[PDB]
Order: structure tokens, then C-alpha cells, then sequence
């Protein structure tokens, strides 16, 4: 029985490994892509904002 | 009727052979110094390089190398900013017409997906760039043309752009016409498929996982199906 | 439990024939492929934009910056190719083993085949490449065949004088909505079959030898799913562009036309037939009949044996039919010039004569050999 | 080994538990191994 | 700077099979030129020679290149 | 459903437990002979249509090439 149950456990793990990965890839797809990921850039000019004005 | 470019033993051709990534570096240099005057790699942005053949800060350098003016300005209709990592490669001849104007009315096709868009692209590219041989007898190309046995019709407006030692490779690898055509074919290839390397790693993991999982699932099926495959039927009329 | 009643009965204890070969896996594979296509299609729809302005780019962005987006796009394309491979083998199983005598199941099948071909055509139009635009125009204009009803109808689908944004957007809507109708038609397909049960390769009444489905034809379907996944991935991750066309990687230029234009592999057999008939209308009709001849198939069965396991002459005619189907697939690819044309004309004549004439006459002869006729 | 069956497979939950743990570790090994194999395969042609 | 290609094309042409082909083409060339009122060109002839030369180069160019 | 599928009589049916039987008994022992047995019984019905498809395909290709070949008498 062990040998047989062994085979299945092994097969199970295999499917699991691939499963986790593909799903992860897909969920990763929905995750912000690099296109929007790059947004650190910011440009500012102090003179434009006088005391008491929000920008 | 067209010459069919031969098969070259491209390194990346191997099932698990990733793109050199060292060569590409050279190839781009070739695009930046020669091919960018007429062709537009519209779908490749400086950021794309990071991770392939140029490091983050390194890419930043190149990005800044060129200048990019964006119209939105508070009062101005533009503001010029040295290219940022996000900026896409600078296309010349903003309107295609510009290109046609100067290119004898021949639009330099974006070389972004040229390798993917041309049948047997990598080969074609190499062949075309290196196929600038002598026109034969009886041929009468129109004004502003050149002779390449591969190009459809053998009449490509593009003049031969790679003269031996056209540009100097920063790596110092001799800049022979060929060494330059092979590098730009690798680069254009990379351009048309930035994921070539990542994929092949996924394919290797897929082959290992299927080689593990197919005999095990076959063994489970043959377990459950052994019962029947051993069933012995006997007819015993009374 | 009401649901479990439906479940166990339909998916677990469905008395199935014990001797059905691996070919009977293929239909289940088709269902899996449908789900795979739908899932991949949904993850293409979160970033694709039907605007002719951003289509090419939308797709480029899909294969360039969308995380693993190249993986989902090429899985979608090669899964459409895998869908048509499994569809052709499913139809070939139905033709070989006499499964067309389940007439309602066969007719719901040929409706599903028409819907899948329309879905794949509009999906191939969707990336808005050079090849997509000229392909759309071409067989859309095919619809321009009908004399009084055709012309207007074409521009109606084109939504304008010529395919342009108007088309792309409605083709996106129709390509989105038809696989759910395909899923509903597949549910009707499964129903019209359980009323009669599946057939076996011997073609005999398998009521004396039926086994459950859960432990016997489930692990078999799981193994077939694993093998089909091996072939798809190894056709995406290693040979991703094998089944596609290079000219689809150029943007759609209405001013230029790809010099060598061809339908994708699966639609070629039809393409050949269309090209073969000189008359435009004739071509369109023959083309349709090409698919429809199948529906007509259950009325052409003149044999007293259901399957071709014990019928060697009709086996020879069947493999000649598969042979010239492969020939018509090749011809479609070849350009218009001698002698590709003649082969196309013959191959089409031989295809229609084998399905219409030669197989019932051969079945009559086979019944005469067994002292039955 | 009977021990395996008696301890790990006998209880269905353990059967799952072992699978679960195995899965948790398989990824690590397979990933790293395949990565290196790949790395070795393309030993020189990479970004480095 | 000797482009490996240059050298390879030399060896490849030196291949006899290829040699014979070139001859054929030249005949065509002169024939075409000699013929006064004609339009036939040696392009097809040129094409055939190339296929062979290129194939040969294919076998020995990549390695030569670095 | 099961129980009302068919009527058989006096057909005894013996079987064994999966774990009591080897997984691929004589697999390659008889598998090869059988696969070969099978291929014989079907090769003459299957193969010659695809053989003449190969001949027609090659023929077409070569014929097409010759067709593309320039008439010697052309333009002379
Ligand atoms: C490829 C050849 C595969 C083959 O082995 O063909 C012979 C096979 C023999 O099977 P049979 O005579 O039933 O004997 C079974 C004994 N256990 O007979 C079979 O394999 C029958 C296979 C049925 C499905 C064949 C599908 C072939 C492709 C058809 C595509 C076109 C279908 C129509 C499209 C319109
Ligand atoms: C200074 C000008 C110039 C340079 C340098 C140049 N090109 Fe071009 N190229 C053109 C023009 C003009 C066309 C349009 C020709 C046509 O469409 O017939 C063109 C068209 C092409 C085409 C389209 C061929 C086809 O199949 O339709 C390819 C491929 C191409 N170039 C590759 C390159 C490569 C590869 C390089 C360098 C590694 C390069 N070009 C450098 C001007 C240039
Ligand atoms: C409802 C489920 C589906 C959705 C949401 C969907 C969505 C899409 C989208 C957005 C595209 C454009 C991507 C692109 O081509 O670049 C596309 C392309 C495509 N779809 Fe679908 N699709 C679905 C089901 C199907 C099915 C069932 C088939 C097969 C019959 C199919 C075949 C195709 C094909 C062939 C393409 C073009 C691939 C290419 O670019 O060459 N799709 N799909
Ligand atoms: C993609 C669309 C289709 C799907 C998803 C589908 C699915 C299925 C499924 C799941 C079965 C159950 C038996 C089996 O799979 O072996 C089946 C049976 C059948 N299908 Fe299809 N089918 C499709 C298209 C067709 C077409 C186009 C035809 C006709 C050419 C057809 C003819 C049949 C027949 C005759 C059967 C009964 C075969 C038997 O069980 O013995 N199907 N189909
Ligand atoms: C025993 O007889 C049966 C049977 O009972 C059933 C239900 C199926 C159905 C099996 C499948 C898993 C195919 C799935 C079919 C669909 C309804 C496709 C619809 C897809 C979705 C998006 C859901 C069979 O294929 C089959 O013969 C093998």
C-alpha cells in the first residue's frame, strides 16, 4: 500500500508545484505591471507655491 | 520568388540556449549609433534594458543621454527633459512622412518586431544587411535604390548601412561588418522578444516537471485500470 | 441533494463503455481547452483595448510589460491551435466509429464547430496586425458574394464602408461573448448524449460491459489533460511562434497588403475549396458544405455495422479522406499557380465524392460480402 | 517502509499533511536546482 | 580588418560544387549581355549560386565570427 | 443507470485488488509484441494513403520549381 500511496503523494506534490506557479503568474499578471510600476519620478518648483497656497 | 536565407547556427537557437546578453549589448550600440537615424524601436524603452544587459543606474545614464521634450507645460507647449528610465527609445522622423521624405518614400519599418515580422527574421536580417551584392545584368533599379538578393523584389530603398568598421564596439571586439550584423540581429531578436531567456527557463522547469509527473500519473491510471485489465470473464451456461 | 444528484449521476457513475480508447479523451480535452481559452482570454481582456488607435500597442504592451503577459497571450494563441487540433481529432473519431448516428449530438456538434470557427476568426482579427486586417477584409468580402443580401450585410458587419475601428470593437464584443454560448451549447451537447451514452470502438451494444467513470475514465482524462498540457506548453515555452505568422507582428497598414496572405492552418482546408471553385458564390457554398457535409453524414450511413473496426474497405476510404484533407491543408498554403490549383480542384472533387458517393456504396458492398444484403 | 505507511499515509490527514509539507519544500529545491542547471546550461551567456 | 565573412566566402566559393555553379551564372551573364533584345536576367541564376554559397557559409561562418 | 443497463446470465467475473497486482506486469514483455501485432493488422489500411500524399507533396514542390524554372528559349 505504501508504494502505491507514495506514488500519489508524489504526483500530488508535482501538480501542486506547477499549480502554485501558474496561478501566481496569473495573479502576478493582474498585479501592477512594470508600465505603471515606474512612477518614482517627481518634478517640483518651490517658487510657484507662495505661503498659504496648496498645490 | 525570393532568395531564402540559410540557417545560421545562432547561439540562442538552442532549446535552452538563452540570448547571449553580452552580444546584445554590442548590438544595441549598433542600433543607437547607426540604425536609430531612420528606424524606430517604438516598443522598446530604456527601462526595458535594465536586467538584460544594462544595470539600473547604468541604464539611467543612457536614458539621460538623449533629450525628450513633452508638450504639457504650465504655459509652454513643451518642456525638454533628458530621457528618463521610463522614456521609450527616441523615434526619428516623427511623422512617417518625414521618413518617406528623406528615405525616398520608403518607410524604415520599426525594427522593434522586425525579426518577428519577417519570415525567418534573424536570418533575413543578417542576410539583408549583408546581402548588399552587385546588381546583375538586365536589372534597372529606380532612382535611389540598392541591390540585395534577399529583400522582396531585391530593391530595398535602404542603402547598405554597415560598412566594415562603421562603428567601434566599446567592448573592443573587432567591428567587422559581420560581427556588427550578428550583434544587431541578436539585439533586434531580443527586442522582438525580451522574454526569450525567462521563457526558456520556464520550459526547462516544465520539461523536468512533466518528466516527473507523466510516469507517476500513468502509474496511478494503470493501478486503477489494472483491476479491469486483469478481470477474467467466464461463461457458465447452466 | 439535487445538485449532487446531477453531479454523481453525470460525472461519477455515468455508465461508460469499458473499452473506449484514448480518442474518447479528446472531447473532454476540448472542454478543458475551452476553459483555458476563457481564462486566458479574461486575462487578456484586463489590458487589451479595442480601439484601432491602441490595439497593436495594447497587444505589444501585453507581450512586453504585462507581468507574465507574454505567457498568457501565447497560451491563448497556442490554446486556440490546440483547440482546433482536438476538434479535428474529435470529429475524426465521430466519423470513423459511426458516432454520427447520435444525430442530435452530431448536429449540436456541428453548430459548436461553426461557433468555434467564427470565434477564432474574430479573435485572430483582434490584435489588429497587418495579417489580421487583410484577413478580415478578405473573407468578410467573401460575404459580399450574396447578390442582393450580401453587399449591405458585409458593410453591416464592417459597420462601415470598409473594416475599420467600427469592426474591431464589435469583433471584440462578439469574440468575448461567443465562448459562453459555446459553453451552453456544450452543456446541451453533453445532455443529448447521456440520453444515449457514449459509443465504443467496436460499435456494438456495450450494455453488458460498463464501468463507472470516477476511477476509470477520470484518471484517464487527467492523464490526457497532462499530456495535452505538455504539448501546449512545449508549443508555447519552446516553440512559441511555430503555429503563427510573422506578418502579424507588423501593424495594420491599409495602404499595403501582405504579399503572401494565408488563413491560419485550421481554416486552410476550407480555403483550398473556396479557391478551387471558379465561381465566387460556388466557392462560398462549397466552403460551407465542407463543414456542413458532416451534418449531412448521419443520413449517408447505409451499413448494418456502426463502427469501422470490422469494415476494411471503408477504412481505406476513410484514410484516403484524411489524406486528401491533409492535401487540401497543404494546397491552401501554396500560392496560386500550377499545379497547386489542379490538385486543389481534384482534392475537393475527391473529398466530396468520397463523403457523398464512395462510402455508402462501399458499405453496401461490405454488407454484400457478409451475406447480409 | 511500513513506518511511512503506518505513520504518514494511514491517516488521510497526515497523507495530506506530508504532501503539504513536501510541496512547501519542493519548490525551494526544484527552483534552485533547475535555476542552477539552467545557469550552468547557459553558463556564459547571461546578464551577470 | 578581415571580416571572417570575407574569408569564408572565399573558402565556400572554392568548394567545387559552388565553383561549377558560378560558371553557369557567368555564362548567363555574358549570354544575357550578348543577347541584344532580351529581358531575361541572371537573377535566378544568381539566386541559385547564392543558395549554395550561403549554405556553405552557414556551415562555417558563425564559428569564424566572434 | 446501473442496475437497469442490461440482462446477462451465468457470466462469472473474477478480479484482483490493485495493490495485490504488479503495476505493469510483463509490460515490455508482451507490450512490444502486442504493439507490433497491432501495427501489422492496421499498417496496410493506414499507411499507403499517406505514402502517396508524400509523393504528391514532393511532386508538387518539384513540379512547381520546374515551373518557375526559366524557359531556355525564353527571351532569346
Ligand atoms: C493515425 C493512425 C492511427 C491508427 O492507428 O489508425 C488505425 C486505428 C485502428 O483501430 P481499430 O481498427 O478500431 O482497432 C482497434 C484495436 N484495439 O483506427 C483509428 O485509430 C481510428 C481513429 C479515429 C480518429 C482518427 C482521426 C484522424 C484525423 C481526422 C481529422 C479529420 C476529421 C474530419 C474533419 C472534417
Ligand atoms: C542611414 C539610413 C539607414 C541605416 C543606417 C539603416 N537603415 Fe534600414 N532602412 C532604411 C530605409 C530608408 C528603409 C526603407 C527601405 C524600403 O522600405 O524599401 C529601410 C528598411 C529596412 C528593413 C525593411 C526590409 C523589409 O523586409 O522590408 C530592414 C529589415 C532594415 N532596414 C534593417 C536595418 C538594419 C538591420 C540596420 C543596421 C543594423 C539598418 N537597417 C540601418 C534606412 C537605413
Ligand atoms: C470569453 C473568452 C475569451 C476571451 C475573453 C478572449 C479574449 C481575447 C482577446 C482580448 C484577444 C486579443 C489578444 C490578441 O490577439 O492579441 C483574443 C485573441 C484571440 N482569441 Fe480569444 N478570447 C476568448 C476565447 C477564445 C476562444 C474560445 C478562442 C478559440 C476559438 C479564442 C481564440 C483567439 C485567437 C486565435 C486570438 C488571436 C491570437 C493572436 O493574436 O494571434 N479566444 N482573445
Ligand atoms: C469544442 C466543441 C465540442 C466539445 C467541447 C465537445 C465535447 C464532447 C464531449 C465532452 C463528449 C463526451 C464523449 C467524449 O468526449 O468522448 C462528446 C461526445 C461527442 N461529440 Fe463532441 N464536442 C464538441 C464538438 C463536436 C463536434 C463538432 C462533433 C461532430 C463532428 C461532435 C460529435 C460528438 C459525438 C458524435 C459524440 C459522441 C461520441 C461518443 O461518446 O461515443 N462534437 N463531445
Ligand atoms: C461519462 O460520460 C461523460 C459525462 O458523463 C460527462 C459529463 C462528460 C463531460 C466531461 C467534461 C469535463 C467536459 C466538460 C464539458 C463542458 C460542459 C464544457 C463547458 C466548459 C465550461 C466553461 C464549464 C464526458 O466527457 C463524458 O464522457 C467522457
Amino acid at each position: 500500500k505504501g508504494f502505491s500511496y507514495l506514488v500519489t503523494a508524489t504526483t500530488t506534490v508535482g501538480v501542486a508545484y506547477a499549480a502554485k506557479n501558474v496561478v501566481s503568474q496569473f495573479v502576478s499578471s493582474m498585479s501592477a505591471s512594470a508600465d505603471v510600476l515606474a512612477m518614482s519620478k517627481i518634478e517640483i518648483k518651490l517658487s510657484d507655491i507662495p505661503e498659504g497656497k496648496n498645490m | 520568388l525570393e532568395l531564402h536565407p540559410p540557417s545560421y547556427p545562432w547561439s540562442h537557437r538552442g532549446l535552452l540556449s538563452s540570448l547571449d546578453h553580452t552580444s546584445i549589448r554590442r548590438g544595441f550600440q549598433v542600433y543607437k549609433q547607426v540604425c536609430s537615424s531612420c528606424h524606430s524601436m517604438d516598443y522598446v524603452a530604456y527601462r526595458h534594458l535594465v536586467g538584460v544587459c544594462y544595470t539600473e543606474e547604468e541604464a539611467k545614464a543612457l536614458a539621460e543621454e538623449v533629450e525628450v521634450q513633452d508638450g504639457p507645460n504650465d504655459d509652454g507647449e513643451m518642456f525638454m527633459r533628458p530621457g528618463k528610465l521610463s522614456d521609450y527609445f527616441p523615434k526619428p522622423y516623427p511623422n512617417p512622412e518625414a521618413a518617406r521624405a528623406a528615405n525616398n518614400g520608403a518607410l524604415p519599418p520599426d525594427l522593434s518586431y522586425i525579426v518577428r515580422a519577417r519570415h525567418g527574421g534573424e536570418d533575413y536580417v543578417f542576410s539583408l544587411l549583408t546581402g548588399y551584392c552587385e546588381p546583375p545584368t538586365g536589372v534597372s533599379l529606380r532612382e535611389g535604390l540598392y541591390f540585395n538578393p534577399y529583400f522582396p523584389g531585391q530593391a530595398i530603398g535602404m542603402a547598405p548601412p554597415i560598412y566594415t568598421e562603421v562603428l567601434e564596439y566599446d567592448d573592443g571586439t573587432p567591428a567587422t561588418m559581420s560581427q556588427v550584423a550578428k550583434d544587431v540581429a541578436t539585439f533586434l531578436r531580443w527586442a522582438s522578444e525580451p522574454e526569450h531567456d525567462h521563457r526558456k527557463r520556464m520550459g526547462l522547469k516544465m520539461l523536468l516537471m512533466m518528466g516527473l509527473l507523466l510516469p507517476l500519473t500513468y502509474a496511478m491510471k494503470r493501478h486503477k485500470w489494472s483491476v479491469l485489465k486483469s478481470r477474467k470473464l467466464a461463461y457458465r451456461p447452466p | 441533494h439535487p445538485l449532487f444528484k446531477i453531479i454523481n449521476h453525470s460525472f461519477i457513475d455515468l455508465p461508460a463503455p469499458s473499452n473506449i480508447s484514448s480518442w474518447w479523451n479528446f472531447g473532454s480535452l476540448l472542454g478543458v481547452c475551452l476553459m483555458v481559452q476563457i481564462i486566458t482570454g479574461l486575462f487578456l481582456a484586463m489590458h487589451y483595448t479595442s480601439d484601432t488607435m491602441t490595439a497593436f500597442s495594447s497587444v505589444t504592451h501585453i507581450c512586453r510589460d504585462v507581468n507574465y503577459g507574454w505567457l498568457i497571450r501565447y497560451m491563448h494563441a497556442n490554446g486556440a491551435s490546440m483547440f482546433f487540433i482536438c476538434l479535428f481529432l474529435h470529429v475524426g473519431r465521430g466519423l470513423y466509429y459511426g458516432s454520427y448516428t447520435f444525430m442530435e449530438t452530431w448536429n449540436i456538434g456541428v453548430l459548436l464547430l461553426f461557433a468555434v470557427m467564427a470565434t477564432a476568426f474574430m479573435g485572430y482579427v483582434l490584435p489588429w496586425g497587418q495579417m489580421s486586417f487583410w484577413g478580415a477584409t478578405v473573407i468578410t468580402n467573401l460575404l459580399s458574394a450574396i447578390p442582393y443580401i450580401g453587399t449591405t450585410l458585409v458593410e453591416w458587419i464592417w459597420g462601415g464602408f470598409s473594416v475599420d475601428k467600427a469592426t474591431l470593437t464589435r469583433f471584440f464584443a462578439f469574440h468575448f461573448i461567443l465562448p459562453f454560448i459555446i459553453a451552453a451549447l456544450a452543456i446541451v451537447h453533453l445532455l443529448f448524449l447521456h440520453e444515449t451514452g457514449s459509443n465504443n470502438p467496436t460499435g456494438l451494444n456495450s450494455d453488458a460491459d460498463k464501468i463507472p467513470f470516477h476511477p476509470y475514465y477520470t484518471i484517464k482524462d487527467i492523464l490526457g489533460i497532462l499530456i495535452m498540457f505538455l504539448i501546449l506548453m512545449t508549443l508555447v515555452l519552446f516553440f512559441p511562434d511555430m503555429l503563427g505568422d510573422p506578418d502579424n507582428y507588423m501593424p495594420a497598414n491599409p495602404l499595403n497588403t501582405p504579399p503572401h496572405i494565408k488563413p491560419e492552418w485550421y481554416f486552410l482546408f476550407a480555403y483550398a475549396i473556396l479557391r478551387s471553385i471558379p465561381n465566387k458564390l460556388g466557392g462560398v457554398l462549397a466552403l460551407i458544405l465542407s463543414i456542413l457535409i458532416l451534418a449531412l453524414m448521419p443520413f449517408l450511413h447505409t451499413s448494418k455495422q456502426r463502427s469501422l473496426m470490422f469494415r476494411p474497405i471503408t477504412q481505406i476510404l476513410y484514410w484516403i479522406l484524411v489524406a486528401n484533407l491533409l492535401i487540401l491543408t497543404w494546397i491552401g498554403g501554396q500560392p496560386v499557380e500550377h499545379p497547386f490549383i489542379i490538385i486543389g480542384q481534384l482534392a475537393s472533387i475527391s473529398y466530396f465524392s468520397i463523403i457523398l458517393i464512395l462510402m455508402p456504396i462501399s458499405g453496401i458492398i461490405e454488407d454484400k460480402m457478409l451475406k447480409l444484403y | 517502509p511500513s513506518r511511512l505507511y503506518s505513520l504518514l499515509f494511514r491517516r488521510t490527514s497526515t497523507f495530506a499533511l506530508t504532501i503539504a509539507v513536501g510541496a512547501l519544500f519542493f519548490e525551494r529545491a526544484f527552483d534552485q536546482g533547475a535555476d542552477a542547471i539552467y545557469e550552468h546550461i547557459n553558463e556564459g551567456k547571461l546578464w551577470k | 580588418l578581415v571580416d571572417p565573412l570575407t574569408t569564408v566566402r572565399e573558402h565556400c566559393e572554392q568548394l567545387e560544387k559552388c565553383v561549377k555553379a558560378r560558371e553557369r551564372l557567368e555564362l548567363c551573364d555574358n549570354r544575357v549581355s550578348s543577347r541584344s533584345q532580351t529581358e531575361e536576367d541572371c537573377t535566378e541564376e544568381l539566386f541559385d549560386f547564392l543558395h549554395a554559397r550561403d549554405h556553405c557559409v552557414a556551415h562555417k561562418l558563425f564559428k569564424n565570427l566572434k | 443507470e446501473f442496475g437497469n443497463l442490461a440482462r446477462i446470465r451465468h457470466v462469472i467475473s473474477y478480479s484482483l485488488s490493485p495493490f495485490e497486482q504488479r503495476a505493469f506486469p510483463s509490460y515490455f514483455s508482451k507490450g512490444i509484441p502486442n504493439v507490433l501485432r497491432r501495427t501489422r493488422e492496421r499498417i496496410l489500411r493506414v499507411a499507403p494513403p499517406f505514402v502517396v500524399v508524400y509523393l504528391i507533396y514532393t511532386w508538387g514542390n518539384q513540379e512547381f520549381e520546374q515551373s518557375k524554372r526559366k524557359n531556355p528559349a525564353m527571351y532569346e
